[PDB]
RNA sequence: CUCUAACUAUAAAAAUCUCUCUUCUC
RNA sequence: GGUGAAAUUCUUGGAUUUAUUGAAGACUAACUACUGCGAAAGCAUUUGCCAAGGACGUUUUCAUUAAUCAAGAACGAAAGUUAGGGGAUCGAAGAUGAUCAGAUACCGUCGUAGUCUUAACCAUAAACUAUGCCGACUAGGGAUCGGGUGGUGUUUUUCUUAUGACCCACUCGGCACCUUACGAGAAAUCAAAGUCUUUGGGUUCUGGGGGGAGUAUGGUCGCAAGGCUGAAACUUAAAGGAAUUG
């Protein structure tokens, strides 16, 4: 039976979409059902910050991000941990979970 | 809701509706006299006009066709009809 | 809203006003008005277009309110009605428009569907003004004969 | 069994008998 | 838990009304501030009611 | 990890006794134009290191070319052409910004516009140049999105379009330079279509080059010193 | 300036054997280029960030001697069609790079990055494991 | 009744199973 | 290199990485969304040309010309087939190196056909919204795309204005969405799967337990692959749908 009634793809509407690769297990995934993290993250951890600055030229450093999107598969996301089963009346919410920190 | 007028709904509500929509369909559109600085001639121009229209006497448009209605030329002085 | 040749469902269009007769605030005559049809009919024009000169530069807002007959029946009182009539005439110029672009290039298959489309709307029309005999009951549509038809 | 495998095996006994009538046709 | 001590002290501070009034434009020099609306609504109830009207400045903050 | 299998298919020195240091010498256009040093192998007379060095492309922040760090995310590649012994001299080659400012600005809910043209400056130069530009939600927008019609885009990459053609053919990379270092075509794209759209972030990003007519001596010692 | 000879520390760093290359300014010229697979033992450590520490020691060890005091971070993933994300050793040698005396400027990531092209290995299905 | 910030990151191998199923009314 | 871990493989003829560049072919990242166009497949770099199209505006024109459709036709993903062109990547077959009791499977490295194209075929997909099309009505809440109306609205700046971009209200059309049952269902659920025992708006196609079987035969299309049409003999008391507790 249906168990979504948006059938996971979150199409409604196209038909076709063009397909993505996985990053960890290169699976020809269409776009839309490709859950899609945007990992924005500094260049140096937290655990590096007080020793590069310590040892580094031009005195305060912006310190650059980098930025990637990553395209996960289905099978590697439940596996990876970015994507968990959920309760069937939970399923309802697509509301990112509740903004991890304030 | 359940009970309630639509032979004398509010003359608010009726140009809240769309056209061809209200107890009897009416256009919304409407004439105008416009006056062209250059003669004293009055010209009747369609609100919603699809033409470069122009007075006879002097080659100036008056109006310049639009997606809805008509724009004029900047320095006409109209009176809706 | 329904689209005949396609999935459309709009309803765009206009309301004719209440009142048949005459506006309060025109003050043309009825045979001025039929004179300025006759001589824009004489310069070329489609009845469509002869409306819309008359509704924009004139007063006129529509033909039947202010003389009592139609555009196309003011000009087939006077003989100058088109042999074709012009909705089927616009679509035989289209029709020998895509057919052009088609034979330009052949590779194009959209604009082949939507001449299959046209030319089933010239059949459908042709029809129609075959059955209340405007047209002659030989008229038909084939390549070469639309050409000649509009040119 | 699948659908897939079992149209599969029906069209590869229709390869021989179809290799065996066209040597006596 | 509750008991005869808590809830009378409770109730005692519930008693509590302010002598002075929170009310009837005790504040602002007898005058309370309105936009054109409610005063048209005041006027249609064919009604006195001193106001002062005020614009609302019909621009949403961007939050 | 020694595994090795050998399938080869002592007469060691250390490579940098044979080696010395060249000085790295910035356009006048630039303030600080004591770029660094480079490591050359020494010379010889068979085969002399300054036919070496012609060729080569440094790899320079702006902001250490001007030591403010309002540049700090543009990259500037120098191009050398002639060595003065010990010192050599070195003319612009390209232009191009840093990843982490680029990927910083391309972000969800607004449309990236790209204008590219190939050109040719006052000189026989012949260049290559992208201007990027992201719509901006307006300071009353409560509409969320920011996006643009294809209407709009085509407009602003016309309008960018005849900026840049503009402002290549009437300079040459010299000028061309020291008005791309205090970014004004960058303003004057943005007022340029003001009244198309917002065009948050209007940048000139990654000039590149593609041809250079003879050698251009005179011009080129006299823009050093 | 106080004279700070530069170069550039150029890491890259994929899923295995990191890479610790420094070059001058230009990169035409290559100088120390000991890598994680050079000071590990078991073949598949390579890419951890033990190895890519004594790798950074070395170079860092090697530059000093060569008169080079400052470096410029060019960290790189394995780049291309790949994963293109940061190797877990890279990491630690940009730590053990800055920690060993060096002086640090102009921290840049360098990756290739493509537009869609040239289809990904792996098949439509892609591993399965 | 007043707000848009923090972050990562493991996939070794594991095939198979025989009996026999039995009422609910004051 | 690569991996769970290894090995096959390339390397002091100096590989892996390092800088400029050059060649080829494919692709169009990030922008990319419960967003758009199209009859469905499908469509994502820029610019020009070619024609086409939905929606809206219309006091323009014809006056039933219309809805669905046996026969007939046009397109029809991928794969595959003839030839000519290319030949980067990835990769059916194959070659091996591993894992295993076996592994000609999954992990790995090479690797033809193919992938990319110009003509000619093919007409099948979980070609799915597993919901035919046209038409009417029925319930509340926001947003979103295209168009159009009004604002004594706001920033824009070209002194003011005109645009544009927003803000508020309304309307038409579209992909959609939230709540709810007061309706429908065997329920999962559906704002249509409602207005159906209080049973009739028009109309086309399909199904009558499971298997045999979409098999044989006979036609028909195709170079071939195969497509369309398509039973019976016989066997069986179930097969199947949704949901509840373990
Ligand atoms: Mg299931
Ligand atoms: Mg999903
Ligand atoms: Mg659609
Ligand atoms: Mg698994
Ligand atoms: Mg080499
Ligand atoms: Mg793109
Ligand atoms: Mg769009
Ligand atoms: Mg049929
Ligand atoms: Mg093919
Ligand atoms: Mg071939
Ligand atoms: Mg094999
Ligand atoms: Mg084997
Ligand atoms: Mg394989
Ligand atoms: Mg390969
Ligand atoms: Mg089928
Ligand atoms: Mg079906
Ligand atoms: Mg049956
Ligand atoms: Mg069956
Ligand atoms: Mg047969
Ligand atoms: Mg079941
Ligand atoms: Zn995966
Ligand atoms: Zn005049």
């Amino acid at each position: 039976p249906k168990k979504r009634a948006s059938n996971g793809r979150n199409k409604k509407g196209r038909g076709h979409v063009k397909p993505v690769r996985c990053v960890n297990c290169s699976r020809s995934v269409p776009k839309d059902k490709a859950i899609k993290r945007m990992a924005i993250r500094n260049i140096v951890e937290a655990a590096a910050i007080r020793d590069l600055s310590e040892a580094s030229v031009y005195a305060e450093y912006a310190l650059p991000k980098t930025y990637n999107k990553l395209h996960y598969c289905i099978s590697c996301a439940i596996h990876a941990r970015i994507v968990r089963v959920r309760s069937r009346t939970d399923r309802r919410i697509r509301a990112p979970p509740q903004r991890p920190r304030f | 809701v359940l009970v309630q007028d639509l032979l004398h709904p509010t003359a608010a509500s009726e140009a809240r509706k769309h056209k061809l929509k209200t107890l009897v369909q009416s256009p919304r559109s409407h004439f105008l006299d416009v006056k062209c600085p250059g003669c004293l001639n009055i010209t009747t121009v369609f609100s919603h006009a699809q033409t470069a229209v122009t007075c006879e006497s002097c080659s100036t448009v008056l109006c310049t066709p639009t997606g809805g209605k008509a724009k004029l030329s900047e320095g006409t002085s109209f009176r809706r009809k | 809203m329904g689209r005949m040749h396609s999935k459309g469902k709009g309803m765009s269009s206009s309301a004719i006003p209440y009142s048949r007769n005459a506006p309060a605030w025109f003050k043309g005559s009825s045979d001025g008005v039929v004179e300025q049809i006759i001589k824009y009919a004489r310069k070329g024009l489609t009845p469509s277009q002869i409306g819309v000169l008359l509704r924009d530069a004139h007063g006129v807002t529509q033909a039947k309110v202010i003389t009592g007959n139609k555009i196309l029946r003011i000009l087939k009182s006077n003989g100058l009605a088109p042999e074709i009539p012009e909705d089927l005439y616009f679509l035989i110029k289209k029709a020998v428009s895509v057919r052009k672009h088609l034979e330009r290039n052949r590779k194009d298959k959209d604009a082949k569907f939507r001449l299959i489309l046209i030319e089933s709307r010239i059949h459908r029309l042709a029809r129609y003004y075959r059955t209340v005999s405007v047209l002659p009951p030989n008229w038909k549509y084939e390549s070469a004969t639309a050409s000649a038809l509009v040119n | 069994m699948r659908a897939k495998w079992r149209k599969k095996r029906t069209r590869r006994l229709k390869r021989k008998r179809r290799k065996v009538r066209a040597r006596s046709k | 838990i509750s008991f005869k001590l808590q809830e009378e002290e409770r109730e005692r501070k519930d008693q509590y009304v302010p002598d002075v009034s929170a009310l009837d434009l005790s504040h602002s020099n007898d005058v309370l501030n309105v936009d054109t609306q409610t005063a048209e609504l005041v006027n249609s109830l064919g009604l006195k009611l001193p106001l002062s009207v005020s614009s609302v400045s019909a621009v949403r903050d961007r939050r | 990890a020694v595994g090795k299998n050998k399938r080869l298919s002592k007469r060691v020195v250390d490579p940098f006794t044979r080696k010395e240091w060249y000085d790295i010498k910035a356009p006048s256009t630039f303030e600080n134009r004591n770029v660094g040093k480079t490591l050359v192998n020494k010379s010889v007379g068979l085969k002399n290191a300054s036919d070496s060095l012609k060729g080569r492309v440094v790899e320079v922040c702006l902001a250490d070319l001007q030591g403010s760090e309002d540049h700090s995310f543009r990259k500037v590649k120098l191009r050398v052409d002639e060595v003065q012994g010990k010192n050599l001299l070195t003319n612009f080659h390209g232009m191009d910004f840093t990843t982490d400012k680029l990927r910083s600005m391309v972000r969800k809910w607004q449309t990236l516009i790209e204008a590219n043209v190939t050109v040719k400056t006052s000189d026989d130069y012949v260049l290559r140049i992208f201007a990027i530009a992201f719509t901006r939600k307006q300071a009353n927008q409560v509409k969320r999105t920011s996006y643009a019609q294809s209407s709009h885009i085509r407009q602003i990459r016309k309008v960018i379009s005849e900026i840049l053609t503009r402002e290549v053919q009437n300079s040459t990379l010299a000028q061309l330079t020291s008005k791309l270092i205090p970014e004004v075509i960058n303003k004057e794209i943005e007022n340029a279509t003001k009244d198309i759209f917002p065009l948050q972030n209007v940048h000139i990003r990654k000039v590149k080059l593609l041809k250079q007519p003879k050698f251009d001596l005179g011009s080129l010692l006299s823009l050093h010193g | 300036d106080n004279s700070q000879v530069f170069g550039v520390a150029r890491i890259f760093a994929s899923f295995n054997d990191t890479f610790v290359h420094v070059t001058d300014l230009s990169g035409r010229e290559t100088i120390a280029r000991v890598t994680g697979g050079m000071k590990v033992k078991a073949d598949r450590d390579e890419s951890s960030p033990y190895a890519a520490m004594l790798a950074a020691q070395d170079v860092a060890a090697k530059c000093k001697e060569v008169g080079i005091t400052a470096v410029h971070i060019k960290i790189r993933a394995t780049g291309g069609t790949r994963s293109k994300t940061p190797g877990p050793g890279g990491q630690a040698a940009l730590r053990a790079l800055a920690r060993s005396g060096l002086r640090i400027g102009r921290i840049e990531d360098v990756t290739p990055v493509p537009s869609d092209s040239t289809r990904k290995k792996g098949g439509r299905r892609g591993r399965r494991l």
